[PDB]
């Protein structure tokens, strides 16, 4: 028993938690997923790793989970652990609703899940959840929001960010292109198609390779929609027709 | 290799308990002297900076009005035992309407000795011994008593005892100067002298803490001025 | 449940997990605090200015009650846990006792919690250190600090995190009764101390201040820029017009 | 009785490709009225309403836990709930407290979200389900409502006649019950729209 | 060694190895000297500001900085240029660091 | 409620009426009282309605598991065991009165199960408020080894006796016929009751009900 | 006396891999092959039930198991583990049915089963299941074919293969199979893709086939399999 | 070295090393000797001090009016078992209103101490006992080991350098059954004395004596109450 | 026995409560406060059993304060009301039920002024005005007679005086003094006590 215990919840001599770091490495090898905030909405756009000729497409998405009437999340890492965490997120949000009869503020939902992940890092002797999440939502306190959480249970709010493979490239590109206070859903969609086009290993980029979701506010209700393949192809064509346009100038 | 916290050495010793005893050797040194006029307790504060408020260093605490305690080693571990001691004294007063004898309190705290272990235990039970040495100084029906306790759980009555890093030196010095008819003044004086000998910084009023328990007076922690009056007579 | 001793004694009598926890603290953003007369200021260093980042969501200065604020250095998640627990206890103190909360009390609570996690089966020490800052009823301003061991002490001024030794030396040499004679001077002292470890900016300094029975005030980077400006001015009107 | 402590009345009625659910609006404690706008009918989806009469605490609490479970259902599966399924879900929820039951007798009214075929039903306080092709009632004026609905209800009614029918039934039944009334609200739901009306009623 | 956690204590102990020195990963000043030193011995466009690069990477060491310095070289030699520009370092940064 | 059960030469005939009453008002005129347990086992339920519904669903579930696992058809003894043990465990607080019937490897089998957990294996049973009428019909006109149509006639006669002589029973008659290789879930057998035709037309014309407020919500 | 090991046996490697899961997958990709095809009007599962002697009675254990009346299962990997998962899936299905009085949707049963599988990658003292499951179902007119692997992850397939030589089977399916196929043609191509590996004379007792149309899930009788294997 | 750290691990040669190492903890304790006449049971114990300014560890503990014990080993385990024995005795008086027979108390201690030698991460009790008692079957001296084994002794000694005492006692067994109390305590004191170098000897400061008998409840003598026994010995010279 | 009363205006909530703490047949306290601050803009008026009122109210109070310290913004009076109602309803069928009747007054920066009525059975009801106690039976009608939804706070205080005077005239319980608070956009304001200077 002392022999077989891998000791997962323990400091390394430099002052770090090995299983958390390793989990972050696992995350690095997952499908790219990025999120951009705007003034009239917020969007998630993710690389699809489930891209094979025999896949049947029976769900509304692959990497975009709807958690609450105002709020939705995308994931990166081990998918089963994502199913666990998403179930638990659902539960949290519905509990808040049962207690306060009003939707849960996004930050509280994120904290509530992050405390679970942290718990897993501190005690129990279990492996941590090899999952990072991006959370998009809206609430009556801070409006449109984008958050991100890591397997350490540590989270943070962003105006735009990325997660998964080639995350850092995507982050740098966003540091170039972002537009604080001057962002729109249209512009952000362009940016998404751009960064996705550069970060994805397989260039040219088909709609069969990407998944786009937007969260917007229409007449007092919150709408979360996954873009149909047609609109996506329109976006891609727009990207190429802009790219072949700026190359003429020489 | 990894063994359990409840393993014996071939020599007959629990490695955790020994290691804890080792852990005491790093604590600030403390001196207790038993005397027919009362018991005195001194400890060096070991301030690591002039910026650190030294009044927030208490290595001497009141377990009850007639029982004080001086601690050496891992202070955080000491707090738990001190709390348990306080609660124990109060429960005995609650139940029997009389104060605790120093030996009874000492024993009570010493029962939390080897109460550590992995499997076959509560989920909130201790993982390792207490890395702390205590000196309980009190007054009861048997008069002035002083006890010493270590992480082995063995507690023993002592006439004059030192715990801490300068335990050996200070204990020798104590042996050279102790007799079962000293005055409390001579005891305090001696303590401050030995303390000055062993201390790394220069002995002053905000550098050690000193407390007495006499039969007619409840536990008394010496103020800055009261300390100055004694350090004056170096 | 998992009942294994993680924190145990080493043959030289050390708790190694506690030491590694303290390392984790040593890898933290720098945080300092000084105590004034009618102001207490805590400032925290690298906010990891990623610019596409919401600062509000990454603040390392939280409030425990209207009376007490706190900074930290170490593992942010562990800090979040400890902070929330401390908050609960701050309120339960007001339930069980009509009097509020003293900074020493909540310090004592937090300390005991960390120590508890150093000596329970299955658990792993929280890898944070905290600067607890407040004004107690009676008006005396107080600043304490805790540690992954569970030990705690009061300070006039202190620093934790990356390059805490440097800032601590500086504060040792610069904390006087002349400095921190005015609010504007205590805040100035903290900015002066923080500029001696920070990445040279001003957009990478957060400063929060608490004062009398008023609530916590966080400084917007405009005011921070102003203070660092008067700083650079005095660093060129008393250091330039001399050497 | 416990059910008469707050009073109240809920009725549901089938039409052609439409369905209707009505309730009085009184929140009263025994003889005394406290408010006249109390909600007894809760939307559990587009085109699916649940009507709760009984003890107002359990009205609110059953509605809330039902919305709990329902939200979870609609998230796990990617669809609104079917009315049969809602009925069985309510039944389960009520029977969970078989030995300290909620004092509500729910009425469900709604259209199959795949088809359009109307569904109405009612349940015990312990969740015995009961589906009909005509009407269902619950509350302190159950006898009255039965008497009106047996005499007014025709089979294939169009939305206007469903309206007139359920309105007259509720009004005349409720106006002979001391602890029901203070207004009547009627939701007639069809495939294309949902009409909510508040009738002119006595306030005594 | 990069990782001192995999050394036998017998080698680390003193006697055998006394002075134990660490090599921190620049920051904002050292890098300036490192960048200035690596770009000061070449036709580095006096336009750009080594700063942009310094504040660029997250914790880039004294190498990555050198790679960017060199990257431009090949950029420079590529499109036939004796004086690198901006993108040259950019492509370098994104060509080395990122990738 | 009047439920009845008989054993004939080739199997089992169950009968039930269709009225459900709340106090002394008919709440359901077309209540289904004969529950599916397994393909070969059916159960009439009287007593506390909710408890017979949920009892019988629980047992249906466990038996589906059991047949799925065994790969064979459930036995009627199995249903009887499950029910009677669960019911005894609850000490009659679960007001389930049941007529359990089916066809096995061992043939046809009819148990009556009382809420306290007692059972009886009998050739003919009745349960419910109308049970003594039906039992009179059986004790007068039952013979062993009847044929199917004879048994159907007898059962429908007993249920009728219940319907017309008990105020707790009424409306239609439902039969369930179970043989070694046939299942006739006739519902309803024969409605000996009709609501009289409305002589008057109390049709209310549009606008006859006063409205304060309207609210149209368009859907899709 | 006994308790339970409380720590995870499945842990992240420095590369970020859950090594035990990949080794469990190695155990899957060592079991007898199984192919599943979703075909417009229904679903076909087939597997190689090849014993090791005339002594084994093939009418005693089956590999194509029913979960309910409308959902069916086959596996690749370790037998016992499959048995456990099948019991548990039947139980889950019946929980759902108690609560909603409506037969469980195939996707939901797949979710639940997958959750069970994921538990044994994080709960203490255990190994993951060495089984991949193919789950067929009929719900809401459409047919459904899912796969769940030992990690607890699940995927929806039009057609797929698991077990030994699953790659070549998969390619063969990609080519020699497409939509607009009736169940009969799907059974045909299923036995065809199973024949791409069945070393020996494929008899009516060497393979097991199950179908799932909008009449319920069922195992094909040995007779029916013989008639189909006449091709 | 892989068979050293756990009590649940048999060695390839049929032994359990944690139990033996645990038994070695008994030899680390100061020596104590226990002998019986036909009417009395006597424990004599060499107390022991850390420094000269510290009191001597107490070594004889009172359990019930008819039972006392002498300890050798970890004092915390000693007190653990001692509280258990006192509790059992009180339970016996509570329920039966008769003193608990010594042999049964000992059996209980065997049962209690056997348990942790069989479960992982538990350790054996690091303490050996001599139990002096009187019941309806007369005086008794029992010995308990960390191995959870126990023995009914006619006389015994345990602790460091107790081999000497064991030898002496083994010589004068034939005398004991007819000795008077003073002579019995004397023999115990001599046995205890042979467990010292010629340089150091018995004192009223490092000796405790304990007597129980047919007309005497268990009693402990120390300090000056011991002097009447010591002042009555032959100054054994080297 | 205790009296509570709340009158919601277009942009304010007026609340008033008796100041008597009574035991047996005697008034033991005449400056007792029935009100509880929960937020800067929420008042909880609790009445009922001896121990349950303060235990419950204080529990709710601590949890609201906790929400404020945990999230940085305050709860809305609606979220608060449903929170208290959930807590009260969960304990109703438990070993330790709470016999409390309550009002919850508040002001949200968005949805405006709100007044919630709660029975001890934990039924939540929004109202323009309400009251708790036996006195309510004599006062509600007066409010029905003289409340208009556009009522100014001056007129509100006057109307309140009408109710309290009615109490003075008909009610057999004494009730000489009344705490009066008003909540608006700017927070909780204490108004001078409505009293009837008996002795
Ligand atoms: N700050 C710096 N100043 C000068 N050269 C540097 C600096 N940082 C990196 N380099 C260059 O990069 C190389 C890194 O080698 P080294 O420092 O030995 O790394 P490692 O120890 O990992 O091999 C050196 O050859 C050096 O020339």
């Amino acid at each position: 028993s002392r022999r077989y215990d891998s000791r997962t919840t323990i400091f390394s001599p430099e002052g770090r938690l090995y299983q958390v770091e390793y989990a972050m490495e696992a995350i690095g090898h997952a499908g790219t997923c990025l999120g951009i905030l705007a003034n009239d909405g917020v969007l998630l756009a993710a690389e699809r790793r489930n891209i094979h000729k025999l896949l049947d497409e029976v769900f509304f998405s692959e990497k975009i989970y709807k958690l609450n009437e105002d709020m939705a999340c995308s994931v990166a890492g081990i998918t089963s652990d994502a199913n666990v965490l998403t179930n638990e997120l659902r539960l949290i949000a519905q509990r808040y609703l049962l207690q306060y009869q009003e939707p849960i503020p996004c930050e509280q939902l994120v904290t509530a899940l992050c405390d679970i992940k942290q718990a897993y890092t501190q005690f129990g002797g279990k492996r941590p959840f090899g999952v990072s999440l991006l959370y998009i939502g809206w609430d009556k306190h801070y409006g449109f929001q984008l958050y991100q959480s890591d397997p350490s249970g540590n989270y943070g709010g962003w105006k735009a960010t990325c997660i998964g493979n080639n995350s850092a490239a995507a982050v740098s590109m966003l540091k170039q292109d972002y537009k604080e206070g001057e962002m729109t859903l249209k512009s952000a969609l362009a940016l998404a198609i751009k960064v996705l086009n550069k970060t994805m290993d397989v260039s040219k980029l088909s709609a069969e390779k990407v998944e786009i979701a937007t969260l917007t506010r229409e007449n007092g209700k919150t709408v979360i929609r996954v873009l149909k393949q047609k609109e996506v192809e329109q976006l891609i064509k727009k990207h190429e027709e802009e790219e072949a346009k700026a190359e003429r100038e020489k | 290799y990894d063994r359990g916290v409840n393993t014996f050495s071939p020599e007959g010793r629990l490695f955790q308990v020994e290691y804890a005893i080792e852990a005491i050797k790093l604590g600030s040194t403390a001196i207790g002297i038993q005397t027919s006029e009362g018991v005195c307790l001194a400890v060096e504060k070991r301030i690591t900076s002039p910026l650190m408020e030294p009044s927030s260093i208490e290595k001497i605490v009141e377990i009850d009005a007639h029982i004080g305690c001086a601690m050496s080693g891992l202070i955080a571990d000491a707090k738990t035992l001190i709390d348990k001691a306080r609660v124990e004294t109060q429960n005995h007063w609650f139940t029997y309407n009389e104060t605790m004898t120093v030996e009874s309190v000492t024993q009570a705290v010493s029962n939390l000795a080897l109460q550590f272990g992995e499997e076959d235990a509560d989920p909130g039970a201790m993982s390792r011994p207490f890395g702390v040495a205590l000196l309980f100084g009190g007054v009861d029906e048997k008069g002035p008593q002083l006890f010493h306790m270590d992480p082995s759980g063995t507690f023993v009555q002592c006439d004059a005892r030192a715990i801490g890093s300068a335990s050996e030196g200070a204990q020798s010095s104590l042996q050279e100067v102790y007799h079962k008819s000293m005055t409390l003044k001579e005891a305090i004086k001696s303590s401050l002298i030995i303390l000055k000998q062993v201390m790394e910084e220069k002995l002053n009023a905000t550098n050690i803490e000193l407390a007495t328990v006499q039969p007619g007076q409840n536990f008394h922690m010496f103020t800055k001025e009261e300390l100055e009056e004694v350090i004056k007579d170096i | 449940s998992y009942d294994r001793a993680i924190t145990v004694f080493s043959p030289d009598g050390h708790l190694f997990q506690v030491e590694y926890a303290q390392e984790a603290v040593k890898k933290g953003s720098t945080a300092v605090g000084v105590r004034g007369r009618d102001i207490v200021v805590l400032g925290v260093e690298k906010k990891s200015v990623a610019k596409l980042q919401d600062e509000r969501t990454v603040r390392k200065i939280c409030a425990l009650d209207d009376n007490v604020c706190m900074a930290f250095a170490g593992l942010t998640a562990d800090a979040r846990i400890v902070i929330n627990r401390a908050r609960v206890e701050c309120q339960s103190h007001r339930l069980t006792v009509e009097d509020p909360v003293t900074v020493e009390y909540i310090t004592r609570y937090i300390a005991s919690l960390k120590q508890r996690y150093t000596q329970s089966n299955g658990r792993r020490p929280f890898g944070i250190s905290a600067l607890i800052v407040g004004f107690d009823f009676d008006g005396t301003p107080r600043l304490y600090q805790t540690d992954p061991s569970g030990t705690y002490h009061a300070w006039k001024a202190n620093a934790i995190g990356r390059g805490a030794k440097s800032v601590r030396e500086f504060l040792e040499k610069n904390y006087t009764d002349e400095a921190i004679e005015t609010d504007d001077l205590t805040i100035k002292l903290v900015i002066k101390a923080l500029l001696e470890v920070v990445q040279s900016g001003g957009k990478n300094i957060e400063l929060a201040v608490m004062r009398r029975d008023q609530s916590l005030k966080i400084l917007n980077p405009e005011e921070i820029e102003k203070y660092v400006a008067e700083i650079e001015k005095e660093k060129e009107e008393n250091e330039k017009k001399k050497q | 009785s416990i059910m008469s402590y707050n009073g109240g009345a809920v009725m549901a009625m089938k039409g052609k490709n439409c369905v209707a659910i009505a309730a009085d609006r009184r929140f009263g404690i025994q003889a005394q009225m406290v408010t006249t706008d109390f909600q007894k009918i809760f939307p559990m989806g587009d085109r699916l309403y649940i009507g709760l009469a009984g003890l107002a605490t359990d009205v609110q609490t059953v509605a809330q836990r039902l919305k709990f479970r329902l939200n979870l259902y609609e998230l796990k599966e990617g669809r609104q709930i079917k009315p049969y399924t809602l009925m069985s879900m309510v039944a389960n929820l009520l029977y969970e407290k078989r030995f300290g039951p909620y004092y509500t007798e729910p009425v469900i009214a709604g259209l199959d979200p795949k088809t359009f075929k109307p569904f109405i039903c009612s349940l015990d306080l312990i969740g015995c389900p009961m589906v009909t092709d005509d009407f269902v009632v619950s509350g302190t004026c159950a006898e009255q409502m039965y008497g009106m609905c047996e005499s007014l209800w025709e089979p294939n009614m169009d939305p206007d006649h469903l309206f007139e029918t359920i309105s007259q039934a509720m009004l005349n039944a409720v106006d002979r019950d001391a602890v029901s009334g203070m207004g009547v609200i009627v939701h007639i739901i069809e495939k294309d729209k949902i009409t909510t009306r508040t009738l002119k009623a006595r306030m005594d | 060694t990069n990782r001192i956690e995999t050394l036998d204590p017998a080698l680390i102990r003193p006697g055998r190895i006394d002075r134990k020195i660490e090599f921190p990963l620049p920051d904002e000043k050292t890098k300036k000297r490192i960048f200035q030193i690596h770009t000061s011995r070449m036709t580095l466009a006096d336009d750009v500001t080594l700063d942009d690069l310094i504040m660029a990477k997250d914790d880039l060491s004294g190498a990555d900085i050198k790679a960017i310095c060199t990257e431009a070289g090949l950029m420079a030699l590529r499109e036939r240029r004796m004086k690198v520009t901006n993108e040259d370092f950019k492509k370098s940064k994104e060509n080395v660091l990122y990738k | 409620t009047t439920i009845a059960g008989v054993v004939y030469k080739d199997g089992i005939v169950l009968g039930a009426d269709t009225r459900a009453t709340e106090g002394m008002v008919v709440a359901d005129k077309n209540c289904s009282k004969i529950h599916f347990i397994s393909p070969n086992i059916y159960c009439c339920g009287a007593g506390t309605a909710a408890d017979t519904d949920m009892t019988t669903q629980l047992i249906s579930s466990n038996l589906e598991l059991h047949s799925l696992s065994t790969g064979r058809l459930p036995r009627v003894v199995t249903a009887n065991r499950m029910l009677k043990q669960m019911l005894f465990r609850y000490q009659g607080y679960i007001g389930a009165a049941l007529v359990l019937g089916g066809v096995d490897v061992t043939g046809p089998h009819l148990y009556s199960i009382y809420p306290h957990g007692s059972t009886d294996k009998l050739p003919y049973v009745t349960m419910g408020s109308g049970s003594l009428a039906a039992m009179a019909v059986f004790e007068d006109k039952f013979r062993p080894d009847m044929e199917e149509e004879e048994a159907k006639n007898l059962v429908s006669e007993a249920i009728a006796a219940g319907i017309f002589n008990d105020l707790g029973s009424g409306s239609n008659i439902d039969l369930c016929v179970i043989s070694k290789n046939k299942l006739d879930f006739l519902r309803p057998y024969t409605v000996p009751n009709k609501k009289g035709t409305r002589l008057g037309r109390y049709r209310c014309e549009k606008g006859t009900t006063a409205v304060l407020t309207e609210k149209i919500t368009p859907l899709e | 006396a006994e308790r339970g090991y409380s720590f995870s046996l499945t842990t992240f490697s420095p590369s970020g891999k859950l090594v035990q899961i990949e080794y469990a997958l190695a155990a899957v990709a060592g079991g007898a092959p199984s192919v599943g095809i979703k075909a417009a009007n229904g679903v076909v599962l087939a597997t190689e039930k090849k014993q090791k002697s005339i002594l084994y009675d093939e009418r005693s254990v089956h590999k194509v198991e029913p979960i309910t009346k409308h959902i069916g299962l086959v596996y690749s990997g370790m037998g016992p583990d499959y048995r456990v998962l099948v019991h548990r899936a039947r139980k889950l299905a019946q929980q759902y049915y108690l609560v909603y009085q409506e037969p469980i949707p195939t996707a939901q049963l797949v979710q639940r089963v997958a959750s069970v599988m994921q538990e044994y990658t994080q709960s203490g003292g255990v190994r993951p299941f060495g089984v991949s499951l193919l789950i067929c179902g009929w719900n809401e007119g459409r047919p459904y074919l899912f796969q769940s692997d030992p990690s607890g992850a699940y995927f929806a397939w039009k057609a797929t293969a698991m077990g030994k030589n699953y790659v070549n089977g998969k390619t063969f399916l990609e080519k020699r199979y497409n939509e607009d196929l009736e169940l009969e043609d799907a059974i045909h191509t299923a036995i065809l893709t199973l024949k791409e590996s069945f070393e020996g004379q494929m008899t009516e007792d060497n393979i097991e086939v199950g179908i799932c149309n909008e009449a319920g899930f069922r195992r094909l009788t040995p007779t029916e399999v013989k008639d189909y294997l006449a091709a | 070295n892989q068979y050293d750290n756990d009590v649940t691990v048999w060695s390839p040669q049929g032994r359990i090393h944690q139990i033996e190492y645990a038994m070695e903890a008994v030899k680390q304790g100061s020596a104590t000797v226990g002998l019986k006449s036909k009417t009395h049971a006597v424990l004599v114990a060499l107390k022991r001090a850390q420094s000269e300014l510290a009191a001597h560890q107490k070594k004889i503990l009172h359990v019930d009016n008819h039972i006392g014990i002498s300890i050798a080993g970890l004092t915390a385990d000693a007190r653990l078992l001692c509280n258990f024995m006192r509790q059992e005795c009180l339970d016996s008086r509570f329920v039966f209103d008769r003193p608990l027979p010594v042999s049964r108390l000992v059996s209980l201690i065997g049962s209690k101490t056997q348990i942790p030698t069989q479960r992982y991460g538990r350790r054996p009790y690091g303490v050996g006992l001599l139990i002096a008692g009187y019941d309806d079957m007369g005086p008794h001296i029992f010995q308990t080991c960390p191995s959870a084994n126990y023995f009914d002794c006619r006389a015994m000694s345990i602790g460091a350098r107790s081999q000497s005492a064991r030898t002496y006692l083994e010589r004068h067994m034939s005398e004991f059954m007819e000795c008077n109390l003073n002579e019995l305590v004397k023999h115990g004191l001599r046995a205890l004395r042979e467990t010292l170098p010629a340089e150091q000897d018995l004192t009223t400061k490092n000796v405790s004596i304990g007597i129980v008998g047919k007309d005497l409840e268990f009693t402990i003598y120390d300090d000056d109450d011991v002097s009447p026994f010591l002042e009555g010995l032959e100054e054994r010279p080297q | 026995m205790e009296y509570l009363i709340g009158i919601q205006g277009p942009d304010y909530v007026l609340v008033a409560s008796d100041r008597v703490a009574a035991s047996n047949i005697v008034q033991m306290k005449d400056d007792h406060d029935k009100m509880f601050k929960m937020s800067e803009k929420i008042l909880l008026l609790c009445v009922g059993e001896a121990g349950d009122t303060v235990q419950f109210a204080e529990y709710i109070q601590k949890n609201v304060q906790l929400y404020k310290m945990r999230n940085g913004y305050e709860l809305s009076p609606t979220a608060a009301a449903n929170f208290t109602r959930r807590n009260l309803a969960d304990c109703l069928r438990s070993r330790t039920p709470y016999h409390v009747n309550l009002l919850l007054a508040g002001y949200d920066e968005h949805e405006g002024p709100a007044l919630y009525y709660m029975d001890y059975l934990a039924a939540l009801a929004k109202a323009p005005f309400a009251a708790h106690g036996y006195g309510a039976f004599l006062t509600l009608s007066i409010l029905d007679r003289y409340y208009t939804p556009t009522i100014s706070r001056e007129r509100a205080v006057e109307l309140l005086r009408k109710c309290l005077e009615e109490l003075q005239k008909r009610f057999i319980l004494n009730l000489p003094t009344f705490s009066v608070r008003i909540i608006d956009k700017n927070g909780i304001h204490d108004l001078d006590n409505i009293s009837f200077p008996k002795q």
